[PDB]
């Protein structure tokens, strides 16, 4: 079980811990999360008060460095920093743990939530999306835009996911043109799959990463991208079975886990009316469609 | 974007341009089997693809063989044409390819993007006011070498004989849409119309009449009144 220690929180915010989320005050005695648990993804997210304009946050896994958070006056944000000296970070943490003022990771034990959420997200292909390779963390926030968002300004800023794009060349083979824009298979398994993702759980875990980013940060960019990766797969006549039954899978936890008020903006009418019911796909994602009946029977 | 109706000048501009009309590509007859089902026979249809500042018509010919043993052939017909537009833009030399291309329904934007990936300057847009085009299959010459065709082939034509010799392609266009909406309302009369008087006759090189100015006229002023009177045996007005 790891920690993120915090130097202090001199604003008031509401932060963040993968699904959970707390409301600190300004100047509280506050020094952080403990007990986090070692073996996934996690995220860190924040946002302040006084302007809830910016959700911003930070992806990491405690296996690859001791992280901490520190405000910054002059930025104006809770900034994630690595510590490099490992006995100094040890002892930080003990104190403010013998102090007891740190928040536990609250998990119940019978709740696979974040497992299901993150089951195909590793740091290393977040990394080559968000790209700042001198940290070993990740940050994002809800104004970043995606490299195809840009093609439609600062590249350094930009969410890289893979671009996606059905009336593209690389979607429509010369010859298959009608073929391909309507049994996307072939961009799916050949272009997607085989070619850039090298396998399927390379394409779950940039589809899982989006809908975090949708989600937590309010991301545009994401969202596009979610549903995109999800309309590829079910606009594809051919998909191997596995993995039809693991997005299957992967889509209820995503339906499960979003907030009842927030479905007007995250979920897409048009893709998922034709993913659940027009699709070549329509009759094989049982979980997802009995949950996104009883819970949004209002966008279907 | 979609033409709306506070532009039609832009069709008589310099930018080469071309419509595509896709309701004549995939035509049947509705007949009753012997076991009294109901089958389709399909029946010679066309592209139609006209230049509306020049009168260019390119007529593609489609052929039933093209449907033989295909699934979904309205789908089709729109992908058919999709192909057949993207290879006749291709066949054309680069100073003539068109900068536009309009599509009367909106059903063949998808399509014939598709289609012409290739062409990312080429401008694929919808139509805000339906066209009368359908009613091409009314003019006899038309149909003629559509009827006749035992193989695809494309036949060129200028949909406005020699008018543009005297009138503005503006003008050429609004009579040619003035005589497919008469035939497309009411296609006897109209013809009945045109045909008339035997001392006005079609030159072998043209597809309508060779009426004088005056003449043009009168018979613009009938197909109005054919018009406007249909619409009131239609709504009883
Ligand atoms: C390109 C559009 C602004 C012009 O569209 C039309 C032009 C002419 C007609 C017609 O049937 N005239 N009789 C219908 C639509």
């Amino acid at each position: 079980m790891n920690t993120v220690p915090f130097t202090s929180a001199p604003i008031e915010v509401t932060i963040g811990i993968d699904q959970y989320s707390f409301n600190v005050k300004e100047n509280q005695p506050f020094h952080g999360i403990k007990d986090i648990p070692i073996g996934h993804v996690h995220v860190i997210h924040f946002q302040h008060a006084d302007n809830s304009s910016m959700r911003y946050g930070y992806w990491f896994d405690c296996r690859m460095g001791n992280f901490y958070i520190q405000y910054d006056p002059k930025d104006g944000l809770y900034k994630m920093m690595e510590e490099r000296d490992g006995a100094k970070f040890e002892n930080i943490v003990h104190n403010f743990k013998e102090r007891q003022m740190m928040v536990s990771y609250p998990k119940i034990d019978e709740d696979d939530t974040w497992y299901n959420l993150t089951e195909f997200v590793q740091m290393d292909k977040i990394r080559k999306i968000v790209r700042k390779d001198e940290n070993q963390f990740s940050y994002v926030d809800s104004s970043m835009t995606t490299v195809q968002e840009n093609e439609l300004s600062d590249p350094a800023h930009s969410l890289n996911y893979t671009v996606i794009n059905f009336k593209s060349r690389e979607a429509i083979r010369p010859g298959h043109e009608m073929e391909d824009f309507l049994d996307k298979s072939y961009y799916l398994n050949t272009v997607m799959l085989q070619g850039i993702f090298k396998n399927s759980s390379n394409y779950f875990g940039e589809l899982q990463f989006a809908f975090l980013n949708a989600m937590f940060f309010g991301n545009y960019g994401s969202s596009l991208q979610w549903h995109a990766m999800i309309e590829l797969i079910c606009s594809s006549a051919t998909v191997p079975k596995h993995m039809l039954d693991k997005l299957d899978e992967i889509l209820y936890y995503q339906i499960k886990t979003l907030p009842e008020q927030y479905s007007d903006i995250l979920l897409n009418e048009r893709v998922w009316n034709i993913c659940l019911y027009s699709s070549f796909q329509k009759n094989s994602l049982h979980n997802t469609e009995k949950i996104m009946e009883n819970k949004y029977p209002e966008l279907l | 974007g979609a033409m709306n109706s506070s532009n039609y000048a832009e069709l008589f501009n310099n930018d080469i341009k071309l419509f595509v009309d896709d309701t004549n590509v995939y035509r049947v007859t509705v007949h009753k089997t012997f076991e009294g089902n109901v089958a389709t026979k399909a029946i010679n249809g066309c592209i139609f693809t006209l230049n509306p500042k020049t009168g260019h018509l390119f007529l593609k010919i489609i052929h039933t063989s093209v449907w033989a043993g295909q699934k979904r052939l309205s789908q089709l017909a729109k992908w058919k044409t999709a192909e057949e537009v993207s290879a006749l833009v291709r066949s054309l030399p680069k100073e003539e390819q068109p900068k536009q291309i309009i599509v009367t329904r909106k059903a063949m934007l998808d399509p014939l993007e598709v289609h012409m990936l290739d062409f990312p300057n080429i401008a694929i847009r919808p139509t805000e006011l339906r066209l009368p085009f359908s009613a091409a299959m009314s003019i006899d010459k038309l149909s003629d070498v559509v009827m006749k065709a035992t193989e695809p082939q494309m036949v060129l034509f200028n949909i406005y004989d020699d008018w543009l010799d005297r009138i503005s392609s503006y003008t050429a266009f609004s009579r040619l849409t003035l005589l497919l909406r008469a035939l497309k309302t009411n296609e006897e009369s109209a013809k009945m119309i045109l045909l008339s008087d035997p001392t006005i006759t079609i030159k072998s090189y043209h597809l309508w009449p060779s009426f004088t100015d005056e003449q043009w006229i009168t018979i613009e002023s009938q197909m109005r009144d054919l018009i406007l009177t249909e619409y009131g045996r239609k709504y009883n007005v």
